[PDB]
């Protein structure tokens, strides 16, 4: 016979001791581990709420490969991709793109708290974790590489973390802050709770859904797998906030979230809020960015906070406000510089689309519409030359995404500017110039593209020199997902 | 040679435009107008641009010279249209 | 325009089609893209010079870490169909034994050695989990991280069989303190004493390479022979036919840990002066290696006699790498 | 270590024994074994081509079905099936029908050599294709299983070979003759030689070709599935055939061949050849039912034959020639008699179907065509009553098929009566009332359908009392695929 | 029009939703649709006849077999599931104990022991995968055949279990005939003509009501309890481990047997005079099951104990279901 | 009261059709063509439907009758246009 779970899984936790040959704080170094001044006997009253043992988990994950291997196995042939909806197929590049060196870099993020958590029930499931981010770097390059054939642009699944190309950079700026240098505890508040519980769980549900509306059962397939790993280790930072709450922790413990919520929500608003609302075809449009916002992220937020005994973040209002206009600007940004992206960007402004546009943030069309306007015009004109850019547009020295917001008859453009030490700073919002003076050591002298280009770095110091800076090409350069076939609608 | 970023009325995105120390103020709104107006934004004939320090609002006249405005590197300024 | 390539543009010229270990495992660290600034942050950050001081200035050197290859080329995938197979055999072990009631078979002087010797290593396998879980994120190459990844599952499976026959025996002998004596055990018994001082001080080795050495050089076969070796012949002659299997089953995750060191040493001999950097590291270890083997095998039956093994045995690991 | 399978594979088969406290005609009754005088001796001669061991096929067939039901899981809520073409979705009402409890059936006949073949090889090679006709026979009830609630139709799935429909009794007549209710040795060369090896091995290769060309992943997963199988068991009449040969039973071995091999064109001749040229939509029609024969069926037959030291069967010219006509007439019958089966016939003749017929088979339109043209002018003048028959047709006392053949400008329709015991029998063909002729005891007081029309067995004795008797009744019974949609090309 | 269901039309109103095993494996005979002429063709044949003979006519009654439910609900897709687990521990224990030398350390008397009462059990394991195939084809519903049909499976693995350590063995003890005498053993060794007698005899009872009784109720339990339990007892206490574990292994496929034997018998006697059907079936049979466990187990170590025990053992399993 | 069947020329099929022993051969063919003409043969106007036992080619006469012409139940008859 087996004993019961519940009889014997304590025994694995309990893995803590007194060490005397190094001492404590040599052993956990503050700077890796976080431990905050609470002791060792107060950090092992972590409880994580979902357990799993060894054996278990290799015989469930097991499955889950043996299940969305198998799926891509039997529709490889059938060849979907290269009869997708194009804006589809730029979907899953940028995914790609964007996420799967990051996922793999996140076992790194676990190990740490693997290593240098005080909480022995912390240590384990970060080992559960660091395991279950291996999987999904590997698995989100076996399934892209399936088309390397077909576009160099599906080399950037390998490719893209390791360029200048400005996405990339933004994807690391966000990463390498979240997770990658930051202590265990911190780790966990940032990476598990706020990214992984707070958004990217519930946003591969979503995905899933639009990739089975799409008629992409492969990629349908590996984000639903992929996405039922993610509980088992972003209920890691629930329990880290409980005893910092609990101790005298509770405003660093916010101060934690309120950053790490805010970052989130940048890199959501320029890789998700685009893909919506602009790039899913409008017959397939479930909800919009604003809707899936609402109903699934922000609920939950003040829900998990409030029972955390944690306040809403001070920019909450604004953030809520800002679900009407910040995708909006990052869309027609990523258009606009389309040849600086890996993927082509769907444009997704026909007049079907508009009117839906128009009923899913009303006043879109005599605010975003303006722009748009214009760029319809040039092209039914025939002066493409004039869709394309002959700058850099300014980025933000935290999100590293462009400074864009309100355009047209309600023209609300904004640059939080800061001068500190000898040095102009710009900003998106006021959180992101906030994010910078809580810490200002931790992003002092790092420089944006823009301060790159400026400072002599990038050489010819011209377009097409940025370009060459940042890996891209003819062939992955980006330009319209349908190649301007809306236009025809405008003549 | 001198970097400023352009904050375009009922345009979206603020651009880096660079200017010379030695344009007056009507030939910097010039400069960013090229990044903008019949792209991004229509004309306005029956409008004058105008260049305002975009931190703190204040207004520069159309005649003086960048040298003279005392601004920062990389300084952010909105370009209005003005009667 | 770029033409699409067969294979990932870094693997592209490798004459035979990549496999699916290298497709999904090869060059995928980005932090040493940059060495000066690992990070996308401020440059000196705590972390920064981390990576700077004890990934990057490693006096372990090569030029191309990424062209290392675990030589059982493990991918998650083919790492959880091995695991689930060699679960299935330990976990039938576990049920068809206690069927059977092996436990109440043993006697009650091997129950006791089991108390002492046996279930205190819970407090090592979670050390070596600790020390492999740190050099995964420290390595130069994801080839090198993975090995470390996998091994550091190994060790989780190492503790949690030692969890579970904990209970077992506590549930069997619930005067022995099963289950609650280990720590004191761990702490005070001078069997333990060695292994302890020599893994909390290899815990603190920051350097890569030297944690490496440490780690998968020095200690793990110190420990490998003294509690799976020499502890499970012990047990199978005294009857303790669970733990003879059990320590051979988890003997076969550590062939493959030294395998992996053995093709990383192999390695970095490619490059002079390597050696010296390794055998330097070995001479600094190995004097704590002894006195942990000494002190634990010492205190067994016929403790003289496990202690030349233990010490020609793990010894021979290092000899036959150079 | 573990040995090599090759090391101690003859232990597995080194089970026969000499028995003492029985006979050994009485432990291998010949009716049950049919050694055929032949010694256990010389049946330990049996040497199987394809081997496997207990641990492979649980391991190899865990993973078969961790894919299969992977693959339909994960495209459930898909619904394809609600939007395939109709024709296929006949297509597999016709398939799960036809042969769910067939497969399952076909399990007995393996348990038959397993028990009662005298060549220790053949009787463990039936135990693994005993295992494997249990998987057929419950995945293709798991699968269809599915759709109950889209269509009383599926519910056949398990109801046909339980009704007196007439092509279930056509199925269990082929099924119970090859199978069921023959010795040991005469199940291995007729089912697995003539029927699986024969046909169904590259017919299954076929079917989940066209399923994926049909948009249809789970059918082609299921089937491809299953079709990996079949060689496993497939394997076992090749030795039984060899050692008749080389003891002194080539005739006995030639006659089974020879009548099973002819039994199996039949059924293939009315449930798959009306499949390929005329429920498959054209543009995605690969080769024509008689190229798939010539290519992938009959030179197979030849080369299996001559390496087995065997010869053509008597009538293989006349089959080679029946090519061109046989399954046009099941097809036809089968349409103008569509209320009489469980799935909507796809009548497949418009313009476009029509001249891919007049190439595949020159002289088409002026024979077959002739009778579809009255068909169609009696659609388009909205006499549709004059499309469905008031009578039955007159059914093989052999194959239980309806007599149809050369219609039109070649009129060849021939009856090959036989008065036997005061009787008369008719047969559609010469090799059907060969196979009567030849074993009379086997078929004699077999009645079909017609037979027990005319007997008093079927009442109320009309048509709507067929239907009852058949199980038949509105909601099953078939009508046109695609509703007359292919009328209106006609006007 | 009729209207589509929610299950198959011969589940709708069963309550709670059908399983799969429901699904799956109901009502799939169609030869007892007609008892008159079971198959599609003459119904004078000699298949007719045998299956009106032996399953229409056989004195076991009941008016309804296919409401029979096996206890374990076990389908294709869950058996291999299940063995595949199982497999992985039997596989894995003779991969470990090889490694190992475990048959090396047994003692010559063992050996030959072995030769004597363990290899010459592949024929009546064979004849056991007869009898069970001969229950397949002739049971009169879907749900008592598929039962047969796992069983059969379990008794060719138990052969090919057999089939594997007598070649590991004769590779060990190349002198004793490992692999070639068995089959004169089985033929002409004393101690196994019991059990050759009683299965034999068993293979030709072709009622199928009788053969369910002579095979399963009668002489699995009595090969089961001399071969697996006083066999891998004997083992056990004579150091071998390998096969005190093989037999324990095998043993959890015997409960199984037994489970569904049980279910069934339960079912029969929900019918007047079964009980006395499937008693004087008993009655005929166990006399040779006794002589079968006599002369076996008296050849044994200790061999009048292992009679007394393999006798109760036995009888009691028939005991426990009335 | 009597069974035949009908081989009607040009069709694909043979049918069964009872018929009349009273049948003249020419009531037969009526019998007969009701199944086949104008469902699946057109007519021949210009032609009179013969009647053949299948087995022998033997034709009967226009007028002869069921009774009269020695069939076997069931027996196929070929069903033919002739002028
Ligand atoms: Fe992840
Ligand atoms: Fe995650
Ligand atoms: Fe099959
Ligand atoms: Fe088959």
């Amino acid at each position: 016979s087996m004993l019961k779970r519940e009889d014997w899984y304590d025994l694995t936790r309990t893995t803590n001791w007194t060490p005397k040959y190094v001492t404590e704080n040599e052993l956990f170094p503050e700077e890796m581990s976080g431990a905050r001044g609470i002791s060792m006997e107060a950090w092992e009253k972590y409880d994580e709420p979902y357990k799993i043992t060894y054996p278990e988990y290799v015989s469930i994950q097991r499955e889950k490969d043996s299940g969305a291997y198998s799926i891509k196995a039997a529709l490889e042939r059938d060849g979907f991709v290269d009869r997708a909806d194009p804006g589809w197929v730029s979907t899953m590049q940028l995914h790609f793109g964007a996420i799967a060196l990051e996922e793999y870099a996140a076992s790194t993020a676990e190990a740490r708290m693997a290593r240098f958590a005080k909480a022995p029930g912390n240590r384990n499931m970060a080992t559960f974790g660091m395991m279950d981010e291996n999987r999904h770097g590997q698995i989100q390059l076996y399934f892209p590489y399936a088309n390397v054939k077909r576009s160099r642009k599906w080399d950037w699944a390998h490719k893209a973390i390791h360029t200048n190309e400005w996405a990339a950079i933004a994807a690391r700026s966000f990463f390498d802050d979240m997770m990658m240098t930051r202590d265990s505890v911190a780790v966990s508040i940032m990476l598990t709770f706020a990214f992984e519980t707070g958004f990217t769980n519930m946003q591969f549900l979503g995905l899933a859904a639009d990739a089975a509306e799409a008629g992409d059962h492969t990629f349908a397939s590996l984000i639903s797998s992929i996405q039922t790993d993610e509980s088992r280790h972003a209920q890691q930072g629930g329990p880290s906030l409980k005893i910092l709450v609990e101790n005298g922790k509770k405003d660093e413990a916010q101060q934690m979230v309120d950053v790490a919520i805010w970052r989130s929500w940048k890199l959501f608003s320029v890789l998700t809020g685009p893909i919506m609302d602009y790039y899913t075809p409008l017959e397939s449009r479930n909800q919009s960015f604003k809707e899936f916002m609402l109903e699934w992220i922000v609920a939950q937020f003040e829900r998990q906070l409030l029972d955390l005994g944690l306040d809403k973040p001070w920019y909450w209002d604004q953030f809520m406000q800002d679900l009407d206009e910040t995708h909006h600007g990052m869309h027609l940004g990523v258009w606009y510089w389309r040849p600086t992206v890996w993927w082509d960007p769907a444009a997704g402004v026909s007049p079907e689309e508009r009117e839906w546009l128009e009923e899913k943030y009303p006043g879109w069309n005599d605010t975003w519409g303006q722009c748009w306007d214009v760029i319809t015009d040039n092209l039914v004109n025939g002066k493409p030359e004039l869709t394309v850019p002959e700058t850099l547009p300014t980025i933000c020295n935290m999100c590293n995404l462009p400074i864009a917001h309100t355009p047209g008859n309600k023209w609300n453009v904004k640059d939080y500017q800061l001068e500190y030490e000898g040095r102009l700073y710009h900003f998106g919002s006021e959180a992101d110039r906030w994010c910078f003076q809580i810490d200002p050591e931790r992003y002092k002298n790092h420089t944006n593209l823009v301060d790159r280009f400026l400072k002599g770095e990038i050489q010819p110091a011209d377009l097409a020199g940025a370009l060459m800076y940042m890996s891209l090409e003819p062939g992955v350069m980006g330009d319209d997902a349908h190649d301007y076939e809306w236009v025809k609608a405008y003549q | 040679t001198f970097p400023i970023m352009s904050n375009f009325e009922r345009d979206f995105v603020i651009q880096l435009v660079p200017v010379d120390t030695e344009d007056t103020m009507d030939q910097v709104a010039e400069k960013c107008a090229y990044h903008s107006i019949n792209r991004r934004v229509h004309p306005q004939p029956e409008k004058i641009l105008r260049v305002r320090r975009h931190e703190d609002g204040t207004l520069f006249p159309r005649g003086m010279i960048v040298s003279d405005a005392g601004l920062r590197p990389t300084e952010t300024l909105d370009i209005i249209f003005m009667d | 325009a770029l033409k699409p390539l067969k294979t990932w543009s870094h693997l592209a010229g490798n004459r035979r089609r990549p496999s699916e270990y290298e497709v999904v495992s090869t060059n995928l660290h980005y932090f040493t893209d940059n060495p000066e600034r690992p990070w996308e942050l401020d440059s000196n950050l705590p972390m920064q010079t981390w990576y700077k001081k004890y990934c990057f200035d490693s006096p372990l050197k090569h030029d191309d870490w990424n062209a290392f290859r675990d030589p059982d080329q493990l991918v998650y995938r083919t790492y959880n169909l091995l695991q689930d197979g060699q679960e299935s055999y330990v976990q039938g072990l576990f049920d068809q034994l206690n069927d059977r009631g092996h436990d109440q078979m043993l006697t009650r002087e091997w129950v006791e050695t089991l108390a002492r010797f046996y279930t205190p290593a819970r407090y090592l396998f979670h050390a070596l989990q600790m020390g492999s879980v740190y050099i995964h994120q420290i390595a130069p190459a994801s080839t090198i991280t993975n090995c470390a990844t996998y091994e550091t599952a190994d060790h989780l499976r190492w503790l949690t069989h030692t969890a579970y026959r904990t209970r077992e025996l506590a549930n069997c002998y619930p005067d022995v303190g099963f289950g609650k004596r280990e720590r004191d055990v761990w702490e005070n018994d001078p069997a333990w004493q060695g292994f302890r001082e020599l893994i909390e001080k290899a815990l603190i080795a920051w350097d890569w390479g030297e944690a490496f050495t440490a780690i998968n050089l020095v200690t793990k076969p110190a420990v490998e022979e003294a509690l799976l070796q020499q502890l499970g012949s012990l047990a199978q002659s005294e009857g303790d036919t669970l733990l003879g299997l059990l320590a051979q089953a988890q003997k076969r995750d550590a062939e493959r840990h030294r395998r992996w060191s053995s093709a990383l040493v192999k390695m970095a001999l490619e490059k002079e002066g390597n050696r010296e950097v390794l055998q330097k590291w070995v001479a600094k270890w190995e004097p704590l290696a002894d006195k942990a083997i000494e002190a634990y095998c010492s205190a067994l039956p016929d403790g003289e006699n496990a202690i030349v093994e233990a010490k020609s045995a793990s010894r021979y690991v290092r000899q036959m790498m150079g």
